[PDB]
């Protein structure tokens, strides 16, 4: 067994509020992608990333030396959630700090990188002050932000390692941390007839004043020395959806950025916009690189800014699938581009420079299943609403939309080979297929004998044949030509996925009983059942075109090469965050491109010539 | 550079016309209402 | 050549007819574009553009439900001035339907229907779908019965209604709407044809193997019905019973016009593969008091007359066997003065299927509209309610506040007191 | 397209409508700012039944903010919702009516109604055609109930032929904050029963009641007390703005509600209640809520609804569902609690489903009640009085501004014929 | 489709019931959390029985817990599995019950039945068929015991035609661990034998002979003794979610046991129970456990066989097993203990099998026995409740709350009414 080299890294977490943070010495940039978190170069590229974490990451933490790096995570009711410390050079996890319940929502570091400060969830709404010295340090739980609304942001002092407040939903209060005693006290500032909701928290170097974003686009200024309100925002042309990531220059004047996507360079008083830009979606994160000659803008659809302050031209970063990547798919003849579909949303992607080229957009609903025509000359999705779509691949017209095709919505579909016939699969069990005509489309016949979903459709060179693998733990073979069944596959599993061998006698399938099993085709009966997991599920598995490999992914993470005959792991590749769902071999046997759960796609080497 | 296609209707999750999922898993439901005389429901 | 005039009004003949034009397109291969890719002739006006348009008028004086048409699926389909819609609706008040608010527009209404019947060749009948307990359903129906009667002196009318259940009951002031437009459509209209919702609730739950019923449920089943009682004038068949025939020999009295309908097999997708769908089978399956649309038990009644409407592939040797066997059978009884009662209808198209039904893709299908006794217990029931809820003389106020008398809710029980008495003079055996 | 206007008068009535235009905000995407974010088209198809287009695509709302005292106008103005409101719409005075209902009617609010009808008559023209009115008070004050209750004297002799909705938050005896509250709640009652078509009576005891024991909360502040009031009051028009399988106005339900021209006192709910903690563990069903809004513990009057007979109730819906189970227990319902219901209406439900739940809810359910167990809410304010009366308490700060003793006699007797009526039919 | 409600009253029966819900959610797959994770999917096909389907996939249990000190309801939710519940099932007092019987049934808990019953009926409603009750509790104590007659009473006048599964632990002669522990006891008998169609009888010091003898336990501590009666528990109800070949559901247990109306307490069992030294040399065969059914070690009760006569007799079986075996070895045990079974009464066991056993265990089985000689647990409580009350001792609490005391000799005479009624049938 080797480990499977891993070629490139497309992905983003842009949901956290200031998710996207600058390492220090300005050639690193630290982002959160799923459980995990990711360490990218910005001039050489090279990833690096860290294994902790129960489940996903909600909040970041950068020392300004850099020399620790700490970051959250959210755990369902009832239970605790780790918070863990790293280190920049060796990338070593130091402790875990496993003390609120539920989610935590921000982290902030001392200057002198001698305290840490926490806030707990809506769960606790606490506060607990850490030292790193010592590794494992209590100072005291004041629970934070007394009767009314929470508080969400926590940001901690600039040049005193003393106090730190908390802000939230009506709440602004500044907190007084005395060293011997080790006590904090509780200060709650007056905002006279003043209330609002904050997002976001900005502090001037000096500490003079540090700044709020309310969700009524007003720009809050307070002073922790009088305790007292200081400025209000723009009496009009007010941001909309309020201001949901702030940052503050060094030399003065605010960095404003709102959830509709604007973006404005303004100083107190009056906040007016002298040099404004719009960018895609809400924006969540503000980070400066060095100085603030040039800096980085996370937004919330995962597309990452580059800003240059000089004269604000932006150029985009990254792009990806803020919700699950469902599908993949490779065209035929070719492997330089390939169709990743995810809720709302279809896009066309370069292989070489994992450069977008086109984005489908049919809002509020999701796309799970996605196939291509053999001519090339559609593209075949399937829909939550239960209509059949169908694309064309440089416009992206909607060339013909099939209404109420299935009771529950569309799961998977498939296409044959020349070009005539659509067949589709729904949760409600029902197989349908579809005539594709000129100008019209047809319904032949149903085959109903399945209760539950269909997880994948597979069909034959010859279209002879097809096969569904369905989440009942019936798998069935149809005869297409004459329209009835001919055998069924009975097992205690939750089927995911099937792939035919190229010499067609074959088929194997896995799914949640983790034992990838081979079945013939002439009985239905099983001859050899391998454990691919002993942990985790499987649920994207693909045959390669000369019947030598194939490979497995699912909820462990893991990335496994087999061999046909002999049923034994050659290759482990181990680099993801969330949980794999569809898998495909390039054409040429070029690359492995695989899709996660928590929306970042990774494309591994192949290691074989076969 | 990114050449970008827009659905003219906005349409609504709610908004959506078929069978009504049941809040049970279809393997198994959390409470048998049976069909009435024996049988099982389609899902 | 031969036509008909579609006329909806209320919620309940909008929705109905939502889903009753859905299954028009796909039979004749109509895009909802209204493009094909002579028997559209009956259901489609061809334009010189190569449209179909349809010749059916949608009223409601509320205009929420027309607009989901307007903006929908079907936006393209129909004609811009055909959807015609109010500014407030009736709110369950006959009055608001009939004195105030279906004053102002049954002008417009009216102007349409003579600019569609222009247009006509030949001209049949009318097919309106509506509702009794609802105030436009009740309001708008009544006196637009009472000027197309006027205009159009003596064309067939044929209504498919919803009737109140006995006891799944969604509105408060039902039996007051449900006697007051009964005295209209006993003498402004020939044959109307009940339906209701709780009887059709247990027939999506028996048969189509459905757990939660909703109401697109239930109007493609109604929207089954109506295609296949115009079949003999949109497809060729064996012998072909029309529009003008069996609406004068379901009728033997003036005042006695009320049959009932009902449609067979009504399988799902999984149990018709298993059952052999034989014409003995499907005819003894329409004289089952379980598979009645409406909720009334026909064995404590006696039937007056029936007629079949087969479809599909069938014979007509097999169907007088068929009927030979009814008419041995002890449970089902007649009324002494029809010796015959029977029609066969036969077409040679099979049943389609659409595409989001739940039906299964069957050879065959059959129609029956029955002539009972038994619906004389259904309105003594609601007359029951009637009695009892004006003894205290609860809602008159919001009545006799916009346009009628207080005199007019007593001698409309004269009218249902003289229409029950008619029943048990015609059913005694002479 | 049917406008609805809205009248916000009194202390109690500012903050509630303050933020009931918080949620009917957030249901159809409006901003803070004015304009519109939303991700759904429907919402935008029928916006101007509670807002009014404006120059640059911004909303304002169409609402009338009425107090004899601005010690609440910079309130409303520097909450989190107080930017969308018209500045021309804060008509106000400048001396406090202090808890009489003699300022409130006679001296300062006969002064004050020609600049607040001037803008209400201003307001009506705006809309194409005109729905009817809602108004939010509270009968135990001096401006609420003092000016608010003449207000519904004055319009009502200009649009007779309309609806009306006021929303009142009925006093209350163990959560009672004034020592005047029985004077100012007889003094209005007399006005409600006569020129109002449908009251809804909001209690104070029972809001903390279901803050209690139903959500478990044990700090219930006014910055959310005011929140369920909010949801039902935005659950009577759910209909008359999007689209369902059965649509029904504001007439819609007065026809099948009002029997007799002055049985008309309404009794609100809202649904889905649950804590935190039981939020994982509850299922979502339509026949779960249904056995909610039949729960004594979830109305929001002080009055127990097994003590008195239902007279007619309505039910509508939200959420994509089917009618057979809303038809279902909506029968068994009167069958099972039958002496609950009267034996002389049958039918005593009505059922209306629409097409959108609310924002972070996949179902919503809103229940409306018109019980003979009303009675009980106004037997112990009738109570109060007679004991009050006898030692003519408080008397001289009300014949000190223009009233008589004669008023006094008269509102008791028509408070005894009100109680009078409920108890015939029980 | 048949259901069981379940019910956790007193200190005794919530450490107990904790265990309960603890082992079925081990067979069925059910993590902590109530997210199935399992192998089968014969675990999930009958999983309605005991518990409730939550949004997203979720499971919570069908019971309600109640007690009067809130100290002990906060022990469970600390506890492995303690987060699977509900909260609003969740109802308890503020004043402890001073293990008084006059306290939880006449004063301090006469006030919660109202909120517990509106608990209880809750979940009762949603069912769709109900079978029976399942409550756990004790006789020595007065929290479950003069709340738990308080419960049962107060329950079969709303479900007249049901069936009732108490599970109670009963007074110990030698590990008596209360003073006014035969006073608790007979004031609970005299709604028990009127008003309960099963009782089972477990007694403590039977299960620590069991610990030292059979498992040869170092250290039995209260975690283990409740692990099993958790065993028993489980295995009676197997019948009602596992496929079996001769299957019997719980009312089929209750017309097999009970021939009369007043002799419904049965003494329980456990079948492949060994020590951890023994486990190669033992075979593991079906003729082992019939051998292993009627030992006097095996029974949860300190009444041993031989001073009584046999009833009726049953041993639900779970595993693979073949039936010529099963029946033959219960026929071939009659014949030998020809003078203990009854002779009026001919084929005296019931038997049923199984096709799923517990996880870890090839083949198990559970046994249920009904005996003349229970009368032994029955007169000991009856003589120690005798000499107290010759000379009225410890009763001035119990006649200072609303019961006097001509109502102790009211369940003295029943107490001797049933102790006759034993030796009259077995004679
Ligand atoms: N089967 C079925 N019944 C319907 C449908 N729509 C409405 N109804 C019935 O119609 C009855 C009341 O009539 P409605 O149509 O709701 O009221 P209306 O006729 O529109 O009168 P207004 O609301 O004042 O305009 C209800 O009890 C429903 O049972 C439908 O689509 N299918
Ligand atoms: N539940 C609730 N009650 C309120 C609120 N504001 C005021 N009240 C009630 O209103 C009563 C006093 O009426 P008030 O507002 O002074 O009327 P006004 O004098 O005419 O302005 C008190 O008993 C309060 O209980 C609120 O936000 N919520
Ligand atoms: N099996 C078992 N028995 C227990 C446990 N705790 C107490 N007991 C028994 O319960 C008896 C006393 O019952 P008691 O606790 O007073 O009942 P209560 O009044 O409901 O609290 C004692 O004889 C103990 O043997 C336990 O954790 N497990
Ligand atoms: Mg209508």
């Amino acid at each position: 067994v080797a480990e499977l080299e891993l070629d490139a890294v497309i992905g983003f977490n842009g949901h956290v509020p200031t998710g996207l943070k600058c390492h220090p010495d300005q050639e690193h940039m630290i982002y959160p992608l799923g459980c995990t978190v990711l360490i990218q170069a910005i001039n050489t590229k090279e990833q690096n990333f860290l294994q902790g974490h129960g489940n996903n990451v909600s909040c970041l933490a950068i020392s300004r030396s850099g020399e620790y790096i700490a970051s959250g995570q959210v755990t369902f009711m009832g239970f605790k959630a780790d918070i863990i410390l790293w280190d920049y050079k060796n990338r070593e996890l130091l402790a875990r700090l496993s003390l609120h319940k539920g989610k935590i929502e921000a982290l902030a570091f001392s200057p002198n990188d001698l305290y840490l400060v926490s806030l707990g969830g809506p769960d606790d709404g606490s506060v607990v002050v850490w030292s790193i010295a010592k590794r494992d340090a209590i100072c005291g739980s004041p629970a934070a932000g007394l009767n009314v609304g929470n508080a969400t942001n926590v940001i901690f002092s600039r040049c005193r390692d003393e106090m730190f407040m908390t802000a939230g939903n009506g709440t602004i209060r500044v907190w007084e941390l005395d060293l011997p005693n080790r006590k904090i006290w509780p200060t709650e500032c007056q905002t006279g007839q003043l209330k609002r909701i904050v997002m976001s928290i900005g502090v001037d170097d000096d500490d003079s004043f540090f700044y709020l974003g309310t969700t009524t686009g007003d720009i809050l200024k307070m002073n922790p020395r009088t305790k007292l309100l200081t400025d209000v925002g723009p009496a009009k042309d007010k941001f909309s959806l309020g201001v949901s990531a702030i940052r503050c220059l060094k030399m003065g004047g605010l960095l404003v950025g709102s959830g509709a996507g604007l973006l404005v360079f303004c100083k107190s008083p009056g906040y007016k916009p002298i040099k404004k830009i719009q960018l895609q979606g809400g924006i969540t994160s503000i980070t400066l690189r060095g100085e603030g000659h040039q800096f980085l803008v996370g937004t919330e659809e995962s597309h990452i800014y580059r800003v240059s302050f000089t004269d604000f031209k932006e150029t985009l970063i990254a792009t990806c699938h803020f919700d699950a990547v469902e599908d993949i798919v490779f065209p035929f003849g070719t492997a330089e581009l390939f169709a990743t579909c995810a809720k709302k949303d279809i896009r066309v992607w370069h292989t070489s420079s994992n450069r977008e080229l086109l984005r489908i957009t049919v809002p509020n609903m999701t796309c799970h299943g996605i196939d291509f025509m053999r001519d090339g000359k559609s593209i075949i999705s399937a829909w939550n609403d239960g209509k059949i779509r169908a694309f064309a691949p440089e416009t992206g017209r909607l060339m013909y939309v099939i209404n109420n095709a299935h009771r529950i919505g569309v799961t998977a579909i498939a296409t044959t080979s020349d070009c005539k016939r659509v067949i589709s699969g729904g949760g409600e069990g029902e197989v349908r297929v579809w005539q594709i005509g000129c100008q019209t489309q047809k319904l032949e016949e149903a085959l109903k004998e399945h209760k539950s979903s269909v997880s994948c459709i597979r069909v034959k060179r010859n279209n002879e044949e097809c096969v569904t693998a369905s989440t009942d733990g019936t798998c069935i073979i149809w005869d297409l030509v004459r329209l009835r069944r001919n055998q069924m596959i009975l097992a205690n599993t939750l089927f995911q996925c099937v792939c035919y061998h190229p010499e067609e006698f074959q088929i194997i399938t896995s799914g949640t009983d983790r034992k990838i099993a081979y079945w013939e085709v002439f009985d239905g009966t099983v001859i050899r059942e391998l454990e691919g997991s002993l942990s985790g599920s499987i649920n994207g598995m693909d045959i390669t075109q000369e019947g030598v490999h194939f490979v497995t992914g699912g909820n462990d993470h893991l990335v496994k090469v087999w061999d046909y005959n002999e049923g034994e792991v050659t290759h482990v590749g181990v680099g993801h965050s969330g949980n794999i769902t569809r898998i495909r071999i390039s054409p040429g046997n070029q690359y492995i491109v695989s899709v996660s759960a928590d929306g970042a796609i990774l494309r591994w080497k192949y290691p074989y010539t076969s | 550079n990114i050449r970008h296609w827009i659905n003219p209707k906005k349409e609504s999750i709610h908004s959506i016309q078929g069978s009504i999922v049941s809040p049970h898993t279809a393997a198994t439901n959390g409470g048998y209402s049976r069909k009435k005389d024996g049988g099982f429901f389609s899902t | 050549m031969r036509e008909c005039i579609s006329i909806h009004v209320g919620q309940a003949g909008v929705q109905i007819g939502n889903a009753c034009w859905e299954l028009y397109c796909l039979e004749h291969g109509i895009q909802p574009d209204g493009q094909m890719p002579d028997s559209f002739n009956t259901f489609f006006s061809e334009t010189g553009a190569g449209k179909h348009v349809p010749r059916a008028v949608f009223v409601d004086l509320e205009p929420t439900v027309i607009d989901e048409v307007r903006t929908g699926t079907y936006r393209q389909l129909f004609h811009p001035e055909q959807l015609i819609t109010g500014k407030e609706d009736a709110a369950n008040n006959y009055a608001r339907g009939h004195y105030t608010i279906g004053k102002e527009i049954i002008d417009l209404v009216l102007d349409r229907i003579r600019k569609l019947a222009d247009q006509c060749t030949g001209l049949q009948g009318f097919l309106v779908f509506h509702s009794f307990g609802g105030g436009t359903g009740s309001g708008f129906t009544s006196l637009l019965m009472e000027r197309l009667s006027v205009d159009y002196g003596k064309k067939s009318k044929l209504e498919f209604s919803i009737y109140p259940a006995p006891q799944v009951s969604t509105a408060v002031v039902e039996p007051y709407n449900s006697i007051l437009t009964t005295h209209t459509t006993l003498e402004h209209s020939d044959c109307a044809f009940m339906v209701d919702n709780e009887a059709i609730y247990d027939i999506c739950r028996r048969n189509l193997d459905i757990e939660r019923p909703t109401y697109t449920n239930l109007n493609r089943l109604i929207g089954q019905i109506v295609s296949s009682i115009t079949a003999s004038l949109r497809f060729d068949g064996a012998l072909n019973v029309d529009l003008t025939e069996f609406q004068t020999n379901l009728v033997p009295y003036p005042r006695i016009h009320f049959p009932l309908a009902t449609y067979a097999p009504v399988i799902s997708a999984e149990k018709a593969y298993h059952e052999q769908l034989s014409v003995a089978e499907i005819t003894n399956a329409c004289f089952e008091p379980a598979n009645q649309m409406v909720k009334c038990d026909p064995r404590h009644g006696k039937y007056m007359a029936c007629c079949l409407l087969y479809r599909g592939d069938v014979v007509p040797k097999d169907v007088n066997a068929a009927i030979a066997t009814i008419k041995t059978k002890r449970t089902i009884q007649f009324v002494d003065w029809c010796p015959t009662g029977f029609k066969v209808g036969i077409n040679y198209q099979p049943p389609t299927v659409v595409p989001g039904g739940d039906l299964a893709k069957v050879q065959r299908a059959v129609c029956m509209l029955s002539n009972t006794t038994a619906i004389a217990e259904a309105w003594a029931r609601l007359d029951h309610k009637f009695d009892l809820m004006y003894a205290k003389r609860a809602f008159v106020h919001w009545y006799v506040g916009e346009g009628m008398e207080e005199g007019e809710f007593s001698e409309a029980r004269e009218d249902m007191a003289a229409l029950e008495k008619d029943y048990e003079e015609v059913g005694v055996d002479s | 397209m049917r406008e609805i206007v809205h009248l916000q008068a009194g202390q109690c009535g500012n903050q509630i409508g303050a933020k009931f235009w918080e949620v009917i905000s957030d249901e159809h995407g409006i901003d803070p700012t004015g304009t519109y974010h939303g991700d759904s088209d429907l919402q935008l198809e029928r916006i101007n039944v509670y807002y009014n287009e404006a120059t640059g695509g911004k909303y304002v709302p169409r609402a009338v903010l009425v107090d004899l005292e601005p010690g609440t106008m910079d309130s409303v103005r520097s909450g989190p919702f107080g930017q969308i409101f018209r500045p021309d719409n804060f008509v106000f005075g400048q001396s406090g009516a202090g808890n009489n209902w003699a300022k409130g009617h006679y001296t300062e609010g006969a002064e004050l109604v020609d600049s607040v009808l001037d803008v209400v008559r201003k307001e009506a023209e705006s809309c194409d055609c005109l729905q009817g009115f809602q108004l939010t008070h509270s009968l135990g004050g001096g401006t609420g109930s003092g000016m608010g209750t003449l207000l519904i004297s004055k319009i009502r002799e200009e649009y007779p032929d309309r609806i009306m909705n006021t929303f009142s938050v009925v006093p209350s005896p163990k959560v009672s904050d004034t020592v005047v509250e029985p004077y100012n709640a007889t003094l209005s009652v007399h006005q409600l029963v006569e020129n109002t078509d449908e009251t809804y009576c909001i209690d104070n005891e029972a809001l903390y009641d279901i803050c209690f024991r139903t959500l478990k909360l044990t700090t219930p502040t006014y910055g959310d007390l005011n929140h369920l009031v909010s949801a039902t009051m935005s659950g009577v028009t759910t209909c008359l703005r999007f689209p369902g399988q059965l649509n029904a106005d504001l007439r819609k339900l007065a026809v099948n509600m009002v029997p007799f021209p002055r049985l008309h006192f309404f009794m609100p709910g809202f649904a889905p209640l649950t804590s935190r903690g039981s939020q994982q563990y509850r299922a979502l069903t339509v026949p779960e809520l249904t056995q909610q809004m039949f729960d004594a513990k979830n109305m929001m009057a002080a009055c127990d609804p097994r003590h008195g007979r239902y007279l007619t109730v309505a039910a509508v819906f939200r959420g994509r569902m089917s009618m057979k189970e809303v038809d279902e227990q909506m029968l068994n319902v009167q069958n099972k609690n039958s002496s609950y219901f009267v034996e002389w209406i049958p039918n005593n439900v009505k059922t209306a489903v629409c097409d959108i739940p609310p924002r972070g809810l996949k179902m919503s359910a809103t229940f409306i009640g018109n019980s003979t167990a009303i009675q009980e809410l106004f037997k112990r304010i009738s109570e109060q009085f007679t004991a009050m009366f006898r030692r003519k308490a408080f008397l001289h700060w009300y014949t000190g501004e223009g009233m008589d003793e004669m008023e006094f006699t008269e509102a008791e007797s028509n408070m005894n014929d009100l109680v009078s009526e409920y108890q015939q039919y029980q």
